[PDB]
């Protein structure tokens, strides 16, 4: 696990981020992809020239932690989706559109300590309910079904700093709704609305998954 | 049995208890509809229209899609069994619109031969139909509009020729009556054993109980 | 529940409350507003026209573009929950002409 | 006779076969194939993986019995089957297709002992019914003529263990229903469905024979 | 580790391998490559058919052990060889044909104990000689520079059982053999002998290397 601290040292320096990207040469579009944990790599130029304009030293700029997780997705999940018809072209309510019977898979988590000894804590993961959000956005929730098994899995995670429990909770939950947005998408043929257009399949990529669990709590 | 091996089968047992397809063609706010559910035992398939508010008790399912329209056709058995198994009564499941029937199976199917393809999917439709008929006891009944009814030869042909019995509503104080007595005019026909005989082939406020009666009992 | 997955649902408890359209087609100066507006609870979307003088009370939008049509269309639901959140009751949506629908429609095609 | 014991011991130590796949590097696929008796080749390197990951000894993962059985099925069988029409092209029920008259052949067995001694016994197995075990499938039901002359045979069949007992009943049952439904395909045309399409020789290839009798009771 | 115990249960009770492949019916040459340990596969046939015929139990034909080693040879190595010429075609003697200068690589050695802990070790290994095992063929012979490190790692190889070593050190001369002998075939051209035909590459592919070091004394 690693992050750089760039949005938390700006925020307490108060200084925005065009001011910061207007000085230090860099295109405000990476810096603001930078300040979130969303960029997989880092230019050294990038590294030094905002660690001489903020006299921090490299040390502040990235947070460490031993700890690594690692997340296996089942290939072959059980899903049961029935078609609701009932119009759904003209009003844009996922619901109308589809509904899903049962949808359950397994997620495997290997937790790596610091030292080469690992530990391994099988999640089974099922479809509970479709909340909605906002009246034009809904989230499907899911419950991993057997928790009391991996209670360990909890003691590894609420170790990690807040800033690292935030970014590895993201992580989790951008997979699974990928994942999940996937499959329904396959199944459910699109329907473009009457009345700019909004296909159901643009509709359901955009909709988020969230796993609700007493494991993850943030 | 070299009989039952093919379908050889006795015509006294079977015309005992048929149920008959009725097909029923009618001019505008000739209460067509209330004919066919006037004895409030009925599933009404209405294709892109609501017009179930004639009827006082039933069961309504929209049709919006040729591939919901599919889906409903195929688990028919299905439904029919838990309609029942709910205490509601279905003896007869109506089309309200044949016209409507073309439209859908057109829009699927995108010429003569589009054409064709279009005959082809209404003559399955009744094939499939009929078969499911025989074994759950229930009456069809299909409704147009008068343009005879309008639409394709090819499409009237399987129509009039399947439909055992075709009739043209009309109405004539004003009263409500369904004639089916031969005319040049318009084209009517009822099917009757020699035997049975139809002294009055126009019924005035009308009932498929009625016409089922006059077709097995004598009128 | 099959019957729930497919959308046949049962017609005595549909016909129980079922609100109708009415379609009333006039000659001139029949008084055909007058019959719509009467019960004073009705939202008028009278189309390049006033003829909200006859009636009493309710409210009136004019309606003087096809886009100006699509948005209160598009936005009837917010609408109809704002003015019977002021008290207005409204329980009739009214269309004053179809013959300037088909005029207006055209222009946005043409 | 000779089966791999992997199913029941990942059973009792309660290890799913997805965690042992991820880790012991072997395809899922192959590893479920294995856990049942269905693959016929093992790989070395599978047997030591495996061995070393459960700390179960060679001896172990295989199960032993000197006992072997032999089954051989007429070249020339008698068989009559009559179309029956009835429109099956609507409702796929095999049964309105085709009807079978009487299908009766022999299959002889040779029961060798762990002495070169062996023994031989015929046995005639004829049609009975068509028995329905869902809507949509049935299972062709034979019976065997003659099984009181056949009695001894029973006597070595449940000498077996139970796992190799069930292992024995699916071999037979397999090569059966693989006869029966080849002879049937070849005399009966097929027919497509109106209404994805499943014709005719697709169903009677899917339909399972399982042989009733005295001597096979599980 | 495993290997099958074939070649020395046939040796104690004598049988020869004709007479066994003729009354198993198993051909010839898959009996004999499988009393080498050479083959890849067993089919659970061979198992059960062998297992029988010589009242052994499955646990007697095969030997296990929960070591398991395992060989990366460098992708860049370092070598130079320079031309001979000496009319080779004449007569058929390597060492006119090419020289090697000086020959060298790592070879990285992971012993992975019964337990999930491993050890990592690291053999340097150079050129030493190129001896003449006969008239006309030769072995060219490589010798380990760094052994006082990698003392640990007899340790653990002389642990196994004699038919367990054995087939290592096959292992680990075969590679050495192809890895060796495909560089030099790239390097030299061949040459056709005047007076069937013996070209130059191929009697190189046929020569072996075989590593003389501390560590493997067989
Ligand atoms: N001899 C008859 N006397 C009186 N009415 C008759 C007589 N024959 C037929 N009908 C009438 O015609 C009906 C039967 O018509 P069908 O025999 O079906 O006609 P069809 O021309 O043979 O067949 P399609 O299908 O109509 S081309 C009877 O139920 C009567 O209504
Ligand atoms: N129920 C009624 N009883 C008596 N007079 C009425 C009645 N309804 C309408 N009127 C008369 O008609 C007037 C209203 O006519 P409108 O409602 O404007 O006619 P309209 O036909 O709806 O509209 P246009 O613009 O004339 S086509 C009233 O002021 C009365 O003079």
């Amino acid at each position: 696990m690693i992050r750089n601290r760039l949005s938390e040292l700006l925020s307490e320096r108060g200084l925005k981020i065009s001011r910061v990207a207007k000085d230090v040469k860099i295109a405000r579009s990476s810096l603001t992809s930078m300040a979130q944990n969303d960029s997989e790599m880092i230019r050294y130029d990038a590294i030094d020239k905002l660690c001489s304009y903020l006299h921090i030293s490299p040390s502040e700029f990235f947070e460490h932690n031993p700890i690594n997780f690692d997340f296996t997705f089942d290939e072959e999940p059980n899903y049961k989706i029935n078609d609701v018809f009932e119009g759904f072209e003209v009003t844009a309510n996922i619901t109308h559109a589809f509904s899903i019977e049962n949808f359950d898979f397994e997620i495997l988590v290997d937790v790596e300590l610091d030292n080469r000894q690992k530990l391994n804590f099988d999640l089974d993961v099922s479809y509970k309910e479709t909340e909605k959000i906002t009246n034009s956005q809904h989230r499907f929730i899911f419950t991993i079904k057997n928790e009391d098994e991996n209670i360990g899995l909890k003691k590894y995670v609420d170790s990690l700093s807040a800033g690292l429990k935030n970014l590895l909770f993201k992580k989790i939950n951008q997979k699974l709704s990928g994942y999940v947005s996937e499959i329904i998408v396959k199944n459910i043929d699109d329907i473009e609305e009457l009345f700019k257009s909004t296909t159901l399949h643009k509709e359901i990529l955009q909709t988020d998954s969230r796993l609700s669990s007493d494991i993850f709590k943030e | 049995d070299i009989l039952t091996q093919l379908g050889v089968k006795d015509i006294s047992k079977q015309n005992a208890n048929k149920f008959y397809k009725f097909a029923i063609y009618g001019k505008f706010g000739t209460g067509k509809t209330t004919f066919l559910t006037k004895d409030n035992n009925a599933l009404v398939l209405d294709i892109n229209e609501d017009g179930t508010t004639v009827t006082e008790d039933g069961a309504v399912v929209q049709i919006k899609n040729y591939k919901h329209f599919s889906a409903v056709i195929k688990m028919l058995p299905k439904i029919i069994e838990q309609l029942r198994e709910n205490g509601k009564q279905i003896d007869v499941v109506v089309i309200e619109t044949i016209q409507k029937l073309r439209d859908i199976t057109m829009d699927d199917i995108m010429t003569f031969n589009d054409w064709g393809e279009c005959a082809t999917r209404i003559v399955s439709i009744y094939r499939y139909i009929s078969k499911l008929q025989e074994h759950y006891q229930f009456h069809l009944a299909i409704s147009g509009h008068e343009g005879t009814i309008e639409a394709q030869d090819q499409i009237k042909k399987a129509v009039i020729s399947q439909s055992d019995v075709l009739a043209r509503m009309t109405i004539e104080t004003y009263q409500y009556v369904l004639n089916a007595e031969p005319s040049n005019l318009f084209e009517t026909k009822i099917r009757h054993s020699s035997n049975i005989k139809i002294n009055n082939k126009r019924f005035i406020n009308p009932s498929i109980n009625d016409v089922v009666q006059a077709i097995r009992n004598g009128n």
